[PDB]
C-alpha cells in the first residue's frame, strides 16, 4: 500500500502551470504547540503539546508521543491511523523531540530540561537527553515492546559544550540511527574567518554580521552549529550518542533541520533562521562527517520581520524566521514538494508548492489570505505507487491541521 | 563627466611594495564600489576584489590574500591597491572598474584607463642597433634591436617618412633583456640609391639610435 | 572553480556578416536572487574595455541594436547582425554570479580576407654585432593570410631550433595581413663553423615550402 518513496514512481507533472492541479485534502479534525511529523515506511510518528491557555505562555497539560501506520483510509486518500501513544509524567520538562524509524520502532529522542527551552536558557540547561522508543504494531504482553525509555548516559560532543536534537525526524542507515541536532560553543572558541561572510555587493552589511548572527543574539555565550546526533545500535551494550557538525558550507545559525531518504539517497533541509533567507536544501554528500550539497534555490524563502525579511541575502544581525521543510520527489528534476508562507514578514498563508530550484512548477493555498500559520512539516511517499505528501501546518482552539496532497501527472486538471 | 584615473606606470623589482591608485569623479563615491580586476600581457582578465566605498571592506578572491591589500580614501574618492613583496607573477596592467551594489547595477560600466606594473630584475641597459641588409621589384631592409630593458623602443625609417610598409614586430626576451627586429619595404630604385636610416629610441634610457642600411660588398 | 567557456577563440569574419560566440559556464549562473549576471564586455588594442552586455540581453548605454545577447543558466550567446569595423576587438564573457568571478579566454573579432602567400626575407649578421661578439640571422615573413604558419631554420641542411625566437604581429590595420620575425642567435664562433643557412616557412597557399636562403661566403 504505502511505501517510501524510492525506484521509479509515476509520472509527475514537470511543466510550469497556472492551471489548479493540486487537490488537498483536510484528513484532521486550549492550544496545541511544538509538533512533530515523520512518515517513514507506512508509518508514521507524531508528537505535539497541550497547553491551556495561551500557546506561550500557557500551562503544559499534555505531551503527546504516537506513532501508527498511514492507510488508504478509503477514498484513495492517505489518512494516518494511531497505534501506540505515551505521555511523560511532566509535560514542561520534554522538549525538542526527533523522530527517527528503524525496522520495529519510532525512536523519538528529546531533551530533558527544568529551565525551560534549551535555546532561550542555553547556559543554564544541564543536557540531559531521553530516548523514548515506540513500536510501530504493539504486541500484548510483550515486556518493553511497546513502548521502553532510555535515559542516555553516555554522549561525545567533541569540542561542543553541549548538545541536543533540533528537528522533526532523522534517518537511519543499516543499524546506525541519525537525527537532526544542534551543539552550542561557546563564543570564545568560535574560529570563524570574517573574510567568509559574503557581504559582497552588500551596502550596508558589515563582514563580522555573519559570526555575530550565528547566535540568538549578537552578545550571546553560545553559537548554534547544527548537526547529526548518530546511535549505533549494532553497539547494543551501552550505545554513546556521538554529534557531528554539520560542514561550514554556506554556514548559518543552528536552527531545526530534518535528514530523510528519497530515491534512495539522503537529503537534507536546514530552517533559515538567519541572514540567508533563501531555502537551505540538498542532497547530502557524506554523512559523517555532514556536507550537504545546497540547491541554488532562488524562488523558495521564509517570512521575517525588519531586518531579514523574505528573500533576504545580505548578512546582517538577526535571529528570525520559521521551519518550513521540502521533501525532493524527483532528483533526475529536483523537483520538491512543500509548504511555504506568502507573506516578506509575516508568518501566514501557507500554499503547497511543487518547485524546482529556479521557478515554482504548480501551488495551491491551504487557507485564506489573512490566516496566520507556523513551522510546516511536509514528507512524501507513495501509495499504489503515486506520489503523495502528508503536510503538517499550524494554522490560527489553536491547533495542527494536516493535508494530503497527491502530486499530479498531467499538467491540466 | 563619470570617470576613473589609475596611477602612472611602475617599474619595480621583486620584493617591493608598489601602490597602485584610482581615482573616480563625476558620481557620489559611496553609492557605487569598485572592481579591481588583473590583465597578463597577452592573456586574459583576472577579477581580484571588489570594494565597499561605503563600508571600506573588500571581497578578494583567495589568490590575492595576503600581500595583497584593498584600501580606499573617501575625502580623496580613491581606492588603493597594494602589492607587498612582489613576484614575477605580478607583473601585469591593472583595472579599476565601477561595480554598483545590489541595489542597481553591478555590471563594471565605467573602467580606469589601466596601470601597469613591470617586475624585474633587470637593469637599465640601451638598446644595440644593427643594420640588416640583404645578402626583385623591391627590397626589404630591417633594423635588429637587441639587449634592451626596460619596454618600449619606438622604431622609425626616414624620421617617419617610410610609414607605409614598415612592420615593427613585438619584442620577446632573450634573458632579463629585449630583443625585436623591424622591416622596411621599398622599391628596388629607391635603395641603395637613397639613404634608408632607421631611428630607434628608447626613452627609458633616454637614448636614440641612428643607423643607415648600406649594402653588402657582394 | 567556475568555469568559463568560449568558442572560439579567433573568430575570422567579413565586413556585414553575423557573429556568434558562445559562452558556457561549468556551473549555473542563476543567483539565488532571480538574476544570472553574466556580462559581455568588449576590449579594442591600447584601450580598457567596454561594456556591451550586462544581465544576459541588457545593453549598456550607447551600444548599438547590432549587439544582442541571449541563453540562460550555462550556455550563452553574444550575436553581432552585421559586423562594421568598429566592431573588431577581442569579446570577454564574464560572470559576477559566484566568488571568485571569472571572465572567459576571449574571443578574437578580426577581419576576413584573401588568403596571401608570405614575402620572405632572410639576412644575415651584421659587421657590427660579429665584431661584437654574437651573431644573429633574422628572417621575415611579411603580409601573410591566414595567420597558421610554421618556421623551420635549417644550418647546412640540418634543422636548429635552439637559439631561435619568434614573433607575430597582429592584423594589419591597412591590408588585414599578418607577419612574423624569427631569429636565431649564434655565437660568432658556430656562425663561422657553418656555410649554408635556410629559413623555410609552410603556409596553406603553397603546396611546397617557402625557402630563403644564403651562403656565408659573400
Ligand atoms: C550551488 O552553487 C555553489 C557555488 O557555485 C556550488 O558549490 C560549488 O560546487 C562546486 C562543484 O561541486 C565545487 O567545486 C568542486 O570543488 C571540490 C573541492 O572543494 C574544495 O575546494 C574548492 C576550491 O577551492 C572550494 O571552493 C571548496 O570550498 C567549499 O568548502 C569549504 C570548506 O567546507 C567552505 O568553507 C566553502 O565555503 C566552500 O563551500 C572546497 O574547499 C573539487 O574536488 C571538485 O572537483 C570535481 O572534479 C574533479 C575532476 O573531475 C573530481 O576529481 C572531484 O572529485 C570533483 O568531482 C570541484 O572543483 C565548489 O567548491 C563549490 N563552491 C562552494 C562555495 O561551495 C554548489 O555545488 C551549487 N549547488 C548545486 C546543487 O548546484
Ligand atoms: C517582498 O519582498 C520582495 C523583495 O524585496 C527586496 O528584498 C527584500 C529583502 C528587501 O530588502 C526589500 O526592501 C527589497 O525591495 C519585493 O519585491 C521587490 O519590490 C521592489 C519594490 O517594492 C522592487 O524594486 C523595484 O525594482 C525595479 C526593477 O527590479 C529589478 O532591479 C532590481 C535592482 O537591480 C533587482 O533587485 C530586481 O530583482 C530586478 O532585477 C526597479 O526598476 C524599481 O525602481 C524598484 O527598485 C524589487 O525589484 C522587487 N524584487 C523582487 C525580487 O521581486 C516585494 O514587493 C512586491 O513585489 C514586487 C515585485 C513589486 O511589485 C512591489 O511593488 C511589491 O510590493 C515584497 N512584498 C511586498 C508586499 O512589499
Ligand atoms: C556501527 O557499529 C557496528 C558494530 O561495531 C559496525 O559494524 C561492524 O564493523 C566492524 C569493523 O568494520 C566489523 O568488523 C563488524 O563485522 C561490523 N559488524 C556489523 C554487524 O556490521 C558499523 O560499522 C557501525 N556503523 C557506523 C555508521 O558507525
Ligand atoms: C582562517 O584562515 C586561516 C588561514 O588559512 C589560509 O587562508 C585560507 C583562505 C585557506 O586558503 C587556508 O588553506 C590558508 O592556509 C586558516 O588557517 C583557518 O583555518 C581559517 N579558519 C576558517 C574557519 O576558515
Ligand atoms: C534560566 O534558568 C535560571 C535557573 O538557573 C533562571 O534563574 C533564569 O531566570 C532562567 N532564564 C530564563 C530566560 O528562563
Ligand atoms: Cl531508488
Ligand atoms: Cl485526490
Ligand atoms: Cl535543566
Ligand atoms: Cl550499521
Ligand atoms: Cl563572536
Ligand atoms: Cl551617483
Ligand atoms: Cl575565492
Ligand atoms: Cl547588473
Ligand atoms: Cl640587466
Ligand atoms: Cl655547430
Ligand atoms: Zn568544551
Amino acid at each position: 500500500g504505502v511505501s517510501d518513496l524510492v525506484g521509479l514512481p509515476n509520472q509527475i507533472c514537470l511543466q510550469k502551470t497556472t492551471s489548479t492541479i493540486l487537490k488537498p485534502r483536510l484528513i484532521s479534525y486550549v492550544c496545541i504547540t511544538d509538533p512533530l511529523l515523520a512518515v517513514d515506511n507506512g508509518f508514521f510518528a507524531y508528537s505535539h503539546l497541550e497547553k491551556i491557555g495561551s500557546c506561550t505562555r500557557g500551562i503544559a497539560k499534555q505531551r503527546i508521543i504516537g506513532v501508527g501506520e498511514v492507510l488508504d483510509r478509503g477514498d484513495k486518500v492517505p489518512s494516518m491511523f494511531m497505534t501506540n501513544v505515551w505521555t511523560p509524567p511532566n509535560p514542561s520538562t520534554i522538549h525538542h523531540c526527533s523522530s527517527t524509524y528503524h525496522e520495529d520502532f519510532y525512536y523519538t529522542l528529546c531533551a530533558v530540561s527544568h529551565v525551560g527551552d534549551p535555546i532561550l536558557n542555553s547556559t543554564s540547561w544541564t543536557e540531559s537527553l531521553s530516548l523514548i522508543r515506540l513500536a510501530v504494531r504493539p504486541k500484548s504482553d510483550s515486556g518493553d515492546y511497546n513502548q521502553k525509555y532510555i535515559a542516555i548516559t553516555k554522549v561525545e560532543r567533541g569540542k561542543y559544550d553541549k548538545v541536543m536534537p533540533y528537528g522533526p525526524s532523522g534517518i537511519k542507515q543499516g543499524d546506525t540511527l541519525y537525527f537532526p541536532a544542534v551543539g552550542f560553543l561557546p563564543r570564545t572558541e568560535f574560529q570563524y574567518n570574517d573574510s567568509n561572510c559574503p557581504i559582497i555587493h552588500c551596502k550596508y552589511s558589515k563582514a563580522e554580521n555573519c559570526r555575530l548572527s550565528m547566535g540568538v543574539n549578537s552578545k550571546s555565550h553560545y553559537i548554534l552549529r547544527s548537526g547529526l546526533l548518530k546511535y549505533n545500535l549494532s553497539l547494543g551494550g551501552d550505545i554513546i550518542l556521538q554529534f557531528i557538525e554539520i560542514a561550514d558550507n554556506r554556514l548559518t545559525i543552528g536552527s531545526p533541520s530534518k535528514i530523510y531518504n528519497s530515491l534512495g539517497q539522503p537529503v537534507f533541509y536546514q530552517a533559515s533562521y538567519s541572514w540567508d533567507t533563501m531555502i537551505k536544501l540538498g542532497d547530502v554528500d557524506t554523512v559523517d562527517p555532514l556536507r550537504v550539497q545546497w540547491r541554488n534555490n532562488s524562488v523558495i524563502s521564509r517570512p521575517g520581520q525588519s531586518q531579514c525579511p523574505r528573500f533576504n541575502v545580505c548578512p546582517e544581525v538577526c535571529w528570525e524566521g520559521t521551519y518550513n521543510d521540502a521533501f525532493l520527489i524527483d532528483r533526475l528534476n529536483w523537483v520538491s514538494a512543500g509548504v511555504y508562507l506568502n507573506s516578506n514578514q509575516t508568518a501566514e498563508n501557507p500554499v503547497f508548492a511543487v518547485f524546482k530550484d529556479n521557478e515554482i512548477l504548480y501551488q495551491v493555498p491551504l487557507a485564506e489570505d489573512d490566516t496566520n500559520a507556523q513551522k510546516t512539516i511536509t514528507d512524501c511517499f507513495l501509495l499504489e505507487n503515486v506520489i503523495w505528501c502528508i503536510s503538517l501546518v499550524e494554522i490560527y482552539v489553536i491547533r495542527p491541521k494536516l493535508f494530503a496532497v497527491k502530486i499530479p501527472a498531467q499538467c491540466s486538471e | 563627466q563619470i570617470q576613473l584615473v589609475q596611477s602612472g606606470p611602475e617599474l619595480k623589482k621583486p620584493g617591493e611594495t608598489v601602490k597602485i591608485s584610482c581615482t573616480t569623479s563625476g558620481y557620489t563615491f559611496t553609492n557605487y564600489g569598485l572592481n579591481w580586476v588583473k590583465q597578463a600581457p597577452g592573456k586574459g582578465f583576472k577579477w581580484m576584489a571588489w570594494i565597499n566605498t561605503y563600508t571600506g571592506e573588500p571581497t578578494y578572491a583567495d589568490d590575492f590574500k595576503g600581500r595583497f591589500a584593498f584600501s580606499l580614501e573617501t575625502s580623496a574618492s580613491t581606492t588603493y591597491l597594494q602589492i607587498n613583496n612582489l613576484k614575477n607573477e605580478d607583473m601585469s596592467t591593472y583595472f579599476c572598474a565601477r561595480s554598483g551594489y545590489y541595489d542597481g547595477l553591478k555590471a563594471m560600466d565605467y573602467w580606469g584607463q589601466g596601470t601597469s606594473v613591470t617586475v624585474s630584475s633587470a637593469k637599465t641597459t640601451p638598446p644595440s642597433v644593427y643594420p640588416l641588409a640583404p645578402g626583385n621589384s623591391m627590397v626589404t631592409l630591417g633594423c635588429l634591436v637587441k639587449g634592451y630593458f626596460p619596454e618600449p623602443v619606438t622604431v622609425t625609417w626616414n624620421s617617419g617618412s617610410l610609414s607605409s610598409g614598415v612592420h615593427t614586430f613585438p619584442a620577446v626576451l632573450q634573458s632579463d633583456l629585449y630583443t625585436l627586429s623591424s622591416s622596411v619595404t621599398v622599391p628596388s630604385s629607391t635603395w641603395p640609391s637613397e639613404t634608408v636610416t632607421c631611428n630607434v629610441a628608447h626613452p627609458a634610457s633616454s637614448t636614440k639610435v641612428d643607423k643607415k642600411i648600406v649594402p653588402r660588398d657582394c | 572553480d567556475v568555469l568559463m567557456i568560449q568558442t572560439p577563440l579567433s573568430l575570422p569574419v567579413s565586413l556585414g556578416d553575423q557573429a556568434s560566440i558562445s559562452c558556457r559556464s561549468s556551473q549555473s549562473l542563476i543567483h539565488i536572487n532571480g538574476n544570472t549576471y553574466l556580462e559581455w564586455y568588449l576590449q579594442k588594442p591600447g584601450q580598457s574595455p567596454k561594456l556591451l552586455i550586462y544581465k544576459v540581453s541588457n545593453r549598456f548605454s550607447g551600444v548599438p541594436d547590432r549587439f544582442s545577447g541571449s541563453g540562460s543558466g550555462t550556455d550563452f550567446t553574444l550575436k553581432i547582425s552585421r559586423v562594421e569595423a568598429e566592431d573588431l576587438g577581442v569579446y570577454y564573457c564574464f560572470q559576477g554570479s559566484h566568488v571568485p568571478f571569472t571572465f572567459g579566454a576571449g574571443t578574437k573579432l578580426e577581419l576576413k580576407r584573401a588568403d596571401a602567400a608570405p614575402t620572405v626575407s632572410i639576412f644575415p649578421p651584421s659587421s657590427e654585432q660579429l665584431t661584437s661578439g654574437g651573431a644573429s640571422v633574422v628572417c621575415f615573413l611579411n603580409n601573410f593570410y591566414p595567420k597558421d604558419i610554421n618556421v623551420k631554420w635549417k644550418i647546412d641542411g640540418s634543422e636548429r631550433q635552439n637559439g631561435v625566437l619568434n614573433s607575430w604581429t597582429d592584423q594589419d590595420s591597412k591590408d588585414s595581413t599578418y607577419s612574423m620575425s624569427s631569429t636565431l642567435t649564434l655565437t660568432k664562433d658556430e656562425y663561422e663553423r657553418h656555410n649554408s643557412y635556410t629559413c623555410e616557412a609552410t603556409h596553406k597557399t603553397s603546396t611546397s615550402p617557402i625557402v630563403k636562403s644564403f651562403n656565408r661566403n659573400e
